């Protein structure tokens, strides 16, 4: 999940590439 | 009596005899005279002797653990006043630690110039507090005389006579065969002689004629060519004020100086001038400096070495340095800012500098006020700048923070592999060595190594700014091998000067100023760039990039950095107003105070405010009454050398294992009212109701003319305090004369209630009897519009009643006599 | 350092302002 | 009959698909495999079409570059068994820029004997942690899977097995969603086991068919002939690659067939150890008999020539290449890029070589702390130099500590200098050891004495602390005396102290570490002697700093002016764990009284702000206090003591309802010393029944209107009363209350009621204590008289 | 970069030729 | 062979058809 | 650190073991 | 005789050396 990696983890420049359409 | 013998020079005596016995032949004591360290002697290695032309001491006399001194009349039994023109720890007489001493011996002692006196620790002296000073000192204060055997009477005393003029205790005296001097109120505090006259003021201590300038023991003002004068013509200058020297005199105690250099000024020959002087040259003249010139603290015999930082803590308050420095301290947390406090005012420096063997520094900037280091003293080999044995420097002094100028001696970096041959070379070109037909020695073979020294800019393609983040984006930036890029470890601080640079603070052993972020390689074209994880509103912070590359054996850069940007993230409401103080002092005045948003988010334009009116509750009337950045994982987060090594060498690897495999792999062909408080923390409100809540509602603003955006609402209640107008009935009472005896006691409500009504105190007392009390409860109050005496005996009743409430009390009314008849 | 909510949509939005975003 | 195909040779595969026909006619791979750069195939090239056959490949495995490849079983369903005795960069299998695989496809591959795998560049890669690499990796060689997807989410490793847990992994252990995990005992596991999930026989590897046979098996472990897994086979058979058993007429046609060299890398065939092997080892010279490796006759040096002149080394691949060699001629350059250890196998596959006639280059070491791969290399001929004329390199090395013994291995270097720059791990003890061994008898060689011994344990000296003297805030510390026999040397010495609960601290590495770093260094100043006493003959140090009773490791070391002498690179003083004296035993923390009853109270406290020693007990003291007084003149109208040891929670008893008291709460670790006191009060709870009026208000009537009342205080009062609330009630009137104060109560025993009328009363009186209030006493009826 | 190594090796060297293949060592 | 050519210096066409047979 | 008075008596006493106190 | 040596400056260990007697 989104949360897994950005709120649980930070989420870099590129990591927010990946949920962006 | 005038002085007997010549004068002799200041001296320790430690671990000798013979220098006690030098005592005899001086007369005055031409500095400080100091008695210790005797650890031979016992009383078998001692003497009795009496310097019969020794009369005055012109400094302080220093007792330290004297073993063989069992009185104090063995060494001087003349010396009559101890001047102390220098001092130790404020005291002008000092005995420390001094035992087997059973007693004193002085029989003139008599005066005391300036100064104090300490006598501490001695358990095993007598005689200390029979001994007055409104004749020798001018204050009772001005003497410590504590953990003494006298101070505890177990001393023995005994003096001349049952003849001594002195007034357990019997008489002030010193020992069974001395005495103390008291004489009669016509003398003066001057001193007066033994014989028990008095002695003139220009005279100190005994004199050999009552009240004669001529003849004195020693003058306080002034002794010149045989009289007590009270001036010094030229070219005799003021000396300790006791006489006048004159100029050879003065430039003799230079010369063997350089005891402090001696300085010339106000006709004085005083050791340091003070502080607002220049030292004008070959006349050692104090001229008024330009300016606020802090003392210059010279350096004995121009030189001083400094291993600790208790040592940088001797140049405090110094602007000029008289020799040379040897800066090589290592440890410590922030050693950078101590090395700042310690010698940040030192302007110059007339010695060499030798940064030898020195650690635990990452920068060589620690001063603020040099631009020119003299270099008059010059190293053997003709060099005046020093750099050994180091394993750890990053950088050397900026030309934009601080200047610098040489114009002797060569320049020396040794072993200094991490300074790179660019910054020896911009030594080199602004310091001016090879200017000046110089040229230095160095040792680049062994520098320029395990430091990056080759880099390249990085230029920003696209940024904007959010209220609490700033977004960074920059030109794509690939090493010639892409293999080489690792990522970038960007550095970020708050830093609102505009001059910052990566030196700032820190340059120490385990000390950091500089947070850190790091990001992955850009991927295959993107633009690289960080977004931050939010920021302060209204906040400038400097940030740059530097990027990760492969190292060979000795050394190997494709580096890259980033220039220091000052980015500004736009402003947002701001936080609450903090402590919302709404105190009254009287019922009709309130004072609202507060302080600024924890959070300012932007210059406060106004401070917003609400409050609400209220009422006296009703309910009274019907009452009666007789894993997450909060946490943290990593408060500042660098990078470990371990986590560094291990990076390179799988990094390594895997090249390895992609040129292996391609070797093979390919070959080649074969409503609320409201009101504004605009920068002001205290507001001012009068014309109030009495014993009334307010609610106040307070919010900070930080702009008026585009949108108006607040702090969140914060409230606070003050209830006015309750005049008092309800302490008695007010209005007249009703009632009537019945023949039922029944006295229904009727009185109106006064004119407002401030709050409520606890109840009415009614004393009904047939000819004065004892005052009773009647809870009038409010629902009894309204139901019967007051109280109601069903039935009284005949007499002449006397009512008084009491407005019981919270208003105040203490006071009745007057009674109301009615005679009642059945 | 992480981000949440109303951050990460802000973070979602000016890292992604080229193109939309989705959450 | 264990192995359904021929044995072909090995085979490489690039680009054209043609050939992986030839997969399906032989089940049996000598040799390694290779299938790269097929940039022809399409997701429909590997899914209508399957290889039924290969069930062992005796080298290795390198899949690179497929295009549309989805599956390992798409391939090659029955892979059992991968022998591993050749590696490929210390790899048996290696997955390299994939961008298909999706899933594994391998369930029948249980030991690899050699090597391990390189997983990388993958961005699409599902099911890694639920492979059970402990099972399957029975040895580990740098074994890193990097460059994957299960860092990040693609599937989640997931899959609808047996769930075992043996690398941590709590979830379901599998290769596809159609397939789960085989699972079998260790104690079989190094041998194979059957495809039931059993114990098979020692003598077979990887799957097998029936559990412990050795008649039947899908490999065997010692060698296949006769399609039977034996353990030795008649000489007559010659074993080839090792793991299986051939007549002499192949090993003959072989050697026939390189007679005349066609074939480049091919060399006559021999046979030793009963095998056909290629060349003889070293010491077995290579004269046919019968191709037989027949015994040497005088020396018989192998000379490996190495290309290049020069060979770098960072695989055991490369190490195996040249084993049974004993001349090599030319140089060499050790080179550790991260990995495991490898000192173990560079040993084993090295320490056969004896001379060497050229240089050798040392850098960037992540696995040697210490060299033993030669013991051997007794002679360096040296006819090879670098521009320099250095016969050795030591060259950004920061894990090399230490060398190989000096009384059991010689090394006569004949020429070039010796080359030791920025090697501070390195000290350079064993530095001009080898200077004085190898002899380029003594020669000074250009040798950075600066750049070598900075951040390690080079001392040669030692020091003993002679006196020593413990205290809660002094520790001195006089070691023996020392000087180099240079007596200009000495620059002072290294007092390192870091705090330790308990003796764990290891001596440091060497570097300097200072601020908040552990083993914090505090340099001491130079003793300014000649070596002779003066005044003393006992260095040292007395730091004052301490606080009491806490314990410090404490170490030191020397620091000296460098020289070309083999001595005098500095002293070290043993390890010292000294522990200070105990003489405050700290204030007690956060005091807590509070009353749970009318005679109970419950007192808290938490433990000392510093643990000093062992808290022999607690001492606490209280006793009864009064009230405040002051009814008499306003009106409103030794001590006891308990001793427990290591509590931290104490309740009175014994006290009385209401009244404050007073507790102090000192910690002590004597009996005797103890902290500063500690200051709390409470009060208990007071009894609203012990306020009330007791015994009836009697009237005392006389007829002026005055009825004096005598009531009785309650039976026992709470401190003292502030009034009486005398609340007389005449029926058929408006209700009254008496506010009768201390003063007139104790004045006139209690009241007086003037200015009554005469009829039935009926007074009710509520005493009030200073704190708590009591219950309205009985309503006693008086006919007052007039 | 303009530096071929690696993966921008091979996929710098695949575009010249794909259908004649490489020489069989 | 191919790496100390095309990674250490630049590659023209020419290197990198070497490798087509 | 600094030793004076008290402080230095008592260091001195303590710090040496081979002569008797003389300050 | 000490103290202006160990109250001035911070005190050393061979300082207090020469001064037990």
């Amino acid at each position: 999940g989104i949360v897994e990696q950005c709120c649980t983890s930070i989420c870099s420049l590129y990591q927010l590439e990946n949920y962006c359409n | 009596h005038l002085y007997p013998g010549e004068v002799c020079p200041g001296m320790d005596i430690r671990n000798n005899l013979t220098r006690l016995h030098e005592l005899e032949n001086c007369s005055v004591i031409e500095g400080h005279l100091q008695i210790l360290l005797m650890f031979k002697t016992r009383p078998e290695d001692f003497r009795d002797l009496s310097f019969p032309k020794l009369i005055m001491i012109t400094d302080y006399l220093l007792l330290f653990r004297v073993y063989g001194l069992e009185s104090l009349k063995d060494l001087f039994p003349n010396l009559t006043v101890i001047r102390g023109s220098r001092l130790f720890f404020n005291y002008a007489l000092v005995i420390f630690e001094m035992v087997h001493l059973k007693e004193l011996g002085l029989y003139n002692l008599m005066n005391i110039t300036r100064g104090s006196v300490r006598i501490e620790k001695n358990n095993e002296l007598c005689y200390l507090a029979t001994i007055d000073w409104s004749r020798i000192l001018d204050s009772v204060e001005d003497n410590y005389i504590v953990l003494n055997k006298d101070d505890n009477e177990e001393c023995g005393d005994i003096c001349p006579g049952t003849n001594c003029p002195a007034t357990q205790f019997v008489e002030r005296c010193w020992t069974h065969s001395h005495c103390q001097k008291v004489c009669p109120t016509i003398c003066k505090s001057h001193g007066c002689t033994a014989e028990g006259l008095c002695c003139h003021s220009e005279c100190l201590g005994n004199c050999s004629q009552p009240d004669d300038p001529t003849k004195c023991v020693a003058c306080r003002n002034f002794y010149l060519d045989g009289r007590c004068v009270e001036t010094c013509p030229p070219p005799y200058y003021h000396f300790q004020d006791w006489r006048c020297v004159n100029f050879s005199f003065c430039q003799d105690l230079h010369h063997k100086c350089k005891c402090h250099q001696y300085v010339i000024h106000n006709n004085k020959c005083i050791p340091e001038c003070p502080s607002g002087y220049t030292m004008n040259s070959s006349n050692l003249l104090c001229t008024p400096c330009l300016g606020p010139c802090p003392k210059v603290c010279h350096l004995l015999e121009g030189e001083k070495t400094i291993d600790s930082v208790t040592s940088a803590q001797e140049l405090r308050g110094c602007t000029v340095i008289n020799g040379s420095l040897i800066i090589n301290i290592r440890g410590g947390n922030n050693l950078a800012a101590e090395l700042e406090a310690n010698l940040g005012l030192i302007e110059e420096i007339s010695g060499y500098l030798k940064i030898r063997r020195s650690y635990a520094l990452v920068s060589l900037s620690f001063f603020r006020k040099l631009r020119l280091i003299r270099g008059e003293t010059l190293e053997i080999g003709n060099y005046s700048f020093y750099a050994l044995d180091n394993q750890n420097l990053r950088q050397l002094w900026d030309w934009s923070k601080h200047n610098l100028t040489i114009t002797q001696g060569k320049l020396f970096f040794h072993y200094n592999p991490k300074l790179c041959l660019s910054e020896i070379h911009k030594m080199e070109e602004v310091s001016g060595t090879k200017g000046r037909q110089e040229r230095n020695d160095i040792a680049l073979k062994t520098n320029g190594d395990q430091a990056s020294c080759e880099n390249e800019l990085l230029k920003f393609s696209y940024i904007r700014t959010s209220f609490d983040k700033i977004l960074l984006r920059w030109e794509p930036y690939w090493p010639p091998d892409f293999r080489d890029l690792l990522g970038f470890m960007l550095f970020y601080k708050e830093a609102p000067y505009q001059n910052v640079t990566e030196f700032d603070g820190q340059d120490a052993c385990g000390s950091n100023s500089w947070t850190v972020v790091d990001i992955d390689p850009p991927l295959r074209q993107n633009h690289p760039g960080w977004l931050m994880r939010g920021l302060k509103p209204w906040t400038q912070y400097a940030i740059f990039v530097k990027t990760l590359v492969t190292f060979s054996d000795e050394r190997r850069t494709y580096g890259a950095k980033s220039d220091i940007i000052y980015v500004q993230t736009d402003a947002t409401n701001p936080s609450v107003p903090l402590d919302p103080i709404s105190v009254s002092n009287s019922s009709s005045q309130i004072i609202l105070k507060w302080k600024p948003p924890s959070d300012p988010n932007g210059n406060i334009t106004h401070y917003l405010v609400f409050w609400e009116r209220q009422a006296e509750d009703s309910e009274l009337f019907e009452l009666d009454y007789c894993y997450e950045d909060s946490a943290g994982e990593c408060c500042s987060c660098p990078k470990t050398d371990s986590q560094i090594l291990k990076e390179l060498e799988e990094s390594s690897f895997r090249k390895t294992f992609e040129d292996y495999l391609h070797n093979v792999v390919f070959v080649p062909r074969p409503h609320r009212p409201f009101e504004k408080v605009v920068n002001k923390e205290s507001l001012v409100i009068s014309g109030l109701r009495h014993f009334t809540g307010y609610r106040i509602e307070l919010q900070a603003c930080n702009q008026d003319t585009p949108e108006e955006r607040c702090s969140v609402a914060a409230y606070v209640s003050a209830r006015t305090m309750p005049e008092a107008k309800a302490d008695d009935i007010v209005g007249p009472v009703t009632h009537e004369i019945f023949e039922n005896n029944v006295v229904h006691l009727m009185w109106q409500e006064p004119k407002e209630p401030n709050g409520l009504i606890v109840l009415y105190e009614v004393s009904y007392r047939r000819y004065g009897d004892e005052e009773l009390h009647l809870c009038v409860s409010r629902k009894h109050f309204a139901l019967e519009r007051g109280c109601r005496l069903r039935g009284l005996s005949p007499g002449n009743y006397s009512v008084r009643i009491r407005a019981t409430s919270l208003a105040g009390n203490g006071s009745w009314t007057e009674p109301t006599y009615f005679y009642v008849t059945d | 350092q992480h981000l949440c909510g109303s951050h990460l949509v802000e973070a979602l939005y000016l890292v992604c302002g080229e193109r939309g975003f989705f959450y």
